[PDB]
């Protein structure tokens, strides 16, 4: 007879009716991912139009249910997520035009090319592996001269129309309405203010920047030896000489920093094909890993109906490594494998993933999700971390029982992971501070690029190769800008993954030094991980991540002990 | 005479959840060994051995027949509570019965989705054992009449299920006979 | 379980035949029994269907008019007449035990006609 | 419900696989298919029910399945015994039969 009533029954008719409109667009998305025809494209097209007018209708339902006259958490939470109006707040022209920039810059990027080359394959080919210094700097420049120049007209007037619909919804402005994900006020000792992450990402920084420090020092002389006349031992590193395109990654790098490159480091593709391995025994290996530590098998759907293996030059299914989750129980993968060490390891990450969504599958459908945007690929991730440590594979008999792991090895195998872990962390970090002082008008528009540039010179230490003019909008050439996507939970993913490691190396009773660690045949360990996951969004990150670390906060310790033996090492390079 | 078991367990059709399916045995020989001699998926006894039925006279057997989700099998156990349990099909504490339920799968989906197998998913009050309603009429949540119109705060009581072959195992479409005991074996 | 028909008729056109049908090997009254028609070089046709437990029957609309049938339970013997023969009408006869209708309750069944007897020719 | 069976003659060699079509103008329930063979101078005997069932007594040899207005019968290698006339069901409404396969 009352709100709290009232709400309650809602709920309960979307998530219902929500489940099988889910089910139907996920379901038609996936026999197009696979069958890339016209048929295919026209029956996904309009299972999603029939799934997006539904939450249309229903979160103006959702209007008549105002939240502070709501007591149960799990509640508002589920309807608060109903009362968003997004860009449905604005003018019918503004609404429209909206949409239109949207689409515009995303055609750009994924159409853009330099001449004639496109960026995938092609540019980016060129700067993951090319040790040529004019070479590099041309795909570099191109891209961001005839490509992300055309998006910045357009970037201006999106920032301002965001900026209109995050003032609706009643936030300061967009990057404030991002932030929102990490607000968990109204459970006390616990709570968040978003405008506190702010705060805290600058803190951990701080203290991991250290260990960037002396890797980045390390990275700098071993770079010299490719590019002596390039590289300024004192100075920043050029972005084009990073690996990459845009300087997200250092794993490329790693021919001219390897530590001892007199010595083979471990790869277990050879070992997988002299005993025939197969796309079957890659997930059959990986399940029983998941097994050891207490997790569920995988359910006789997923082995049926999921594509593990190149359905050849007939079926046009699209193979990009990803897990899915079509609802109502149906779990699958699309990964198409090769008896390789590279697929073995993946295999780990897509079934972590699934781990997980098997995990908060329980809760109502619209908390069925991470606590935290950074939680799903941190868990995906350390699973993967056991399956790439020696003692593991040695147990499972890839490797020579009688091999040895020397410490030249250790330290090879540490700079390898620094490059991927810790080498992206200033990156995500100096991105998502100027795209938020961006929204907050911190920053004129004829200065937006003025302040890029210097923010990756003082936060990465990394340096433009050219000077660029006010009409250029370089990072609208990176995918995750010109698409709208967030992309600190590339920052928070990392931290946590570590947090969850160490507590659970803890728990297994790991002797020695972290990295070392394989939580593999460890109950404990498993019940520790398992007991956040099945949470979903029931819960407040701030708890769901300190049943397991014992923080209520993210931290960086656990980071820096797991590259403390390389730490050491480095100290005494430079 | 033998009891006509075959023609609720091998039946082409079962009734919807929401409007469950009272089949009375009567007046015949009950054998229950074909019963428990089934690789079936649960079969769960209240009160009433499977070794032992056979030995028993009842008044009347009733077989309660009907489709919902693998996830909802537990809640027809007695004792328990949930959406079926509460607004379809509840079970008295005091029960004396086997449930028997398997995965029809491959009887009970489609592809386009199986819509013939409604559940009601909301009432004013929850049901008593045994008891149902095929009522349709607009349920209020509101302070305010609709009329029978579903507008805001009203609601069409009953859901569709959309069984697929595809579903995982909870939400795969079940085939449960009740039995409850109040026929010869 | 085992299903014996009768031998071979001649008859003239306007005749009836009745043809039977012993069951043996299974509860009598707790399935049914079907009739099919084969002609020469022909494949089978549905005639009708009858219960062993409550006389209850269901006929194709090809015969409806012209076949009937009954049981006999105490000699766990089933029986099919065909009526004002026709020069069309030659054909083997046909009797099955079904799993398609149940005899008691009158529902469809997941089956098939799972035994056959060896078929009675009618010339006519 | 009209059953529509085809090809009339699959006449394939002993060791080989065999597949036998069954079409409805109305859409039936696997629920309501069958399949039977027919030797020469034998009657007819069930083969598979409820579209993917297998008859009791009857060889692993024989595999089906089906839904709508698609229903299928293989054999996954012809033996010489094998060399029959082949049938579909339905009883959805009445009860028909298709036209039959010779294989
Ligand atoms: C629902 O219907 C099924 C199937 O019924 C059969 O098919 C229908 C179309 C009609 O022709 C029926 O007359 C048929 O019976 C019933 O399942 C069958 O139940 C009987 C009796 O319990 C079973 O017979 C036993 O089989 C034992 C051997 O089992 C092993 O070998 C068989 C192959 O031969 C294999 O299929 C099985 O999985 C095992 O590996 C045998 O030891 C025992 O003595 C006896 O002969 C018969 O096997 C069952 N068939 C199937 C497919 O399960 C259901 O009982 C019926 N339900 C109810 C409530 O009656
Ligand atoms: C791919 O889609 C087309 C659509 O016309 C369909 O005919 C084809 O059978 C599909 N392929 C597979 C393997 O299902
Ligand atoms: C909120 O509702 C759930 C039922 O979904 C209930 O279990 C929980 O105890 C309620 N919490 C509060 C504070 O009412
Ligand atoms: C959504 O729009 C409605 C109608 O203008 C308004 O009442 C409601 O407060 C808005 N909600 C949010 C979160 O903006
Ligand atoms: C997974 O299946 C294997 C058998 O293939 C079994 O030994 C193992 O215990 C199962 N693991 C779990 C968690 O059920
Ligand atoms: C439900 O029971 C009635 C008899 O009371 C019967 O006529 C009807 O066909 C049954 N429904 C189903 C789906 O079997």
């Amino acid at each position: 007879s009352t709100i709290e009533e009232q709400a309650k029954t809602f709920l309960d008719k979307f998530n219902h009716e929500a489940e099988d409109l889910f089910y139907q667009s996920s379901l038609a998305s996936w026999n197009y991912n696979t069958n890339i025809t016209e048929e295919n494209v026209q029956n996904m097209n309009n299972a999603g139009d029939k799934w997006s007018a539904f939450l249309k209708e229903q979160s103006t339902l959702a209007q008549m249910y105002p939240l502070q006259e709501i007591q149960n958490l799990t509640v508002k939470l589920q309807l608060q997520a109903l009362q968003q109006n997004g860009s449905s707040v604005l003018s019918e022209d503004k609404s429209k035009r909206l949409n239109t920039i949207l689409n515009t810059m995303s055609t750009i990027y994924s159409t853009g090319k330099v001449c004639c080359l496109l960026l995938e394959p092609g540019l980016n080919e060129i700067m993951a592996n090319s040790l040529d210094y004019n070479e590099r700097l041309w795909a570099w420049e191109s891209w961001r001269s005839e490509v992300g120049k055309q998006l910045r007209p357009l970037y201006e007037e999106y920032v301002v129309l965001k900026n209109e619909m995050a003032r609706a919804n009643h936030y300061e402005d967009y990057g404030d309405y991002w932030r929102g994900d990490y607000e968990v006020n109204g459970v006390d000792g616990y709570d968040y203010s978003r405008g506190q992450l702010i705060e805290d990402v600058e803190h951990t920084f701080e203290e991991i920047k250290p260990l960037y420090e002396h890797l980045h020092a390390y990275v700098r002389a071993k770079l010299m030896n490719a590019y002596p006349s390039y590289i300024s031992p004192i100075g920043c590193l050029p972005a084009h000489l990073l690996g990459d395109m845009w300087g997200r990654f250092w794993t490329n790098l790693y021919s001219l920093t390897v530590p001892f490159g007199q010595k083979p480091n471990i790869d277990v593709t050879d070992a997988m094909v002299d005993q025939a391995w197969d796309a079957q025994r890659i997930f059959k290996e990986a399940e029983k890993f998941f097994v050891s530590v207490g997790l569920p098998n995988m359910t006789q759907g997923f082995w049926e109906n999921s594509m593990l293996t190149d359905p050849g030059n007939v079926q046009k299914a699209v193979c990009h490594p990803t897990a899915w989750d079509l609802g109502k129980g149906d779990f699958r993968i699309l990964m198409c494998t090769k008896v390789t060490m590279d697929d073995f390891l993946t295999a780990h990450h897509e079934m972590g993933h699934i781990q997980y969504d098997m995990a908060y599958a329980a809760q109502p459908f619209l908390l069925r999700n991470g606590a935290n945007e950074g939680f799903h690929e941190a868990v995906g991730e350390i699973m993967s971390l056991s399956a790439a440590t020696p003692k593991h594979l040695k147990s499972i008999g890839l490797l020579s029982p009688d091999f040895q792991e020397d410490n030249e090895t250790e330290i090879n195998f540490l700079l390898k992971q620094a490059l991927t872990i810790v080498g992206t962390l200033p990156f995500t970090y100096m991105l998502e501070k100027w795209r938020w002082m961006v929204f907050k008008g911190e920053i004129p528009k004829d200065q937006w690029m003025k302040k890029w540039w210097e923010m990756k010179r003082e936060i990465v230490g990394v340096v433009e190769p050219v000077p660029h003019d006010e009409t250029y909008c370089d990072p609208a050439s990176l995918f995750h800008v010109s698409n709208d996507y967030s992309f600190i939970r590339y920052y928070t993913r990392t931290l946590y993954q570590f947090q969850f490691q160490e507590a659970l190396c803890q728990a297994a009773k790991h002797e020695g030094p972290l990295h070392k660690c394989d939580i593999s045949n460890s109950t404990e360990a498993g019940q520790k991980l398992f007991n956040m996951l099945r949470l979903g969004k029931s819960e407040p990150w701030t708890l769901a991540l300190e049943n397991v670390v014992g923080a209520k906060n993210m931290n960086v310790r656990p980071l820096l002990n797991y590259f403390e033996p390389l730490f050491t090492w480095l100290k005494d390079q430079n | 005479n033998l009891c006509p078991f075959h023609e609720v367990f091998n039946a082409t059709t079962f009734a919807s959840v929401y409007a469950w399916n009272r089949t009375r045995i009567s007046n015949c020989v009950a054998d229950y060994s074909v019963l428990y001699n089934f690789a079936f998926f649960a079969f769960k006894c209240y009160g009433v051995s499977p070794t032992k039925l056979n030995d028993l006279c009842f008044t009347n057997v009733y077989a309660d027949s009907f489709v919902i989700r693998g996830n909802e099998v537990s809640q027809i156990a007695p004792g328990q509570t949930g959406n079926i349990a509460d607004y379809n099909y509840k079970l008295p504490d005091d029960f004396t019965g086997c449930v028997i339920a398997w995965n029809s799968n491959k009887l009970d989906s489609k592809v386009s989705g199986n819509y013939n197998y409604l559940y009601r998913l909301f009432r004013k009050s929850k049901l008593k054992p045994f008891e149902r309603d095929i009522s349709t009429e607009i349920y209020q949540a509101g302070n305010k009449p609709c009329n029978g119109v579903a507008g805001f705060n009203c609601y069409s009581p009953l859901q569709s299920y959309g069984f697929r072959p595809t579903y995982g195992v909870g939400h795969q479409p079940y085939r449960v006979v009740v039995l409850s005991f109040e026929v010869c074996g | 379980v085992q299903l014996v028909q009768s031998g071979a008729e001649v008859k003239k056109p306007g005749a009836s035949v009745k043809v039977s049908c012993k069951a043996s090997g299974y509860p009598f009254t707790s399935y049914g029994i079907s009739w099919v028609r084969q002609a020469p070089g022909q494949g089978l046709e549905w005639m009708g269907w009858i219960s062993t437990y409550n006389g209850n029957t269901n006929y194709a609309q090809k015969f409806q008019g012209r076949v009937t049938m009954t049981t006999d339970t105490s000699t766990t013997t089933g029986y099919m007449e065909l009526r004002r023969l026709r020069s069309d009408d030659t054909a083997v006869y046909y009797c099955a035990r079904d799993y398609t209708r149940g005899a008691w309750f009158g529902e469809s069944l997941i089956g098939g006609f799972d035994n056959w007897g060896q078929g009675t020719l009618v010339t006519v | 419900i009209v059953l529509t069976q085809s090809p009339g003659t699959l006449s394939l060699s002993p060791g080989e696989r065999a597949t036998l079509s069954c079409r409805a103008s109305q859409t039936v329930s696997s629920t309501s298919l069958a399949w039977y063979q027919q030797k020469p101078g034998q009657a007819p005997r069930l083969l598979i029910y409820g579209a993917s069932s297998r008859a009791t007594g009857i060889p692993d040899r024989f595999s089906g399945s089906g839904s709508g207005t698609d229903f299928t019968l293989t054999i996954s290698r012809l033996e010489p015994e094998d060399f029959a006339v082949y049938y579909c069901q339905q009883h959805d409404t009445s009860l028909t039969f298709g036209g039959g396969t010779k294989v």
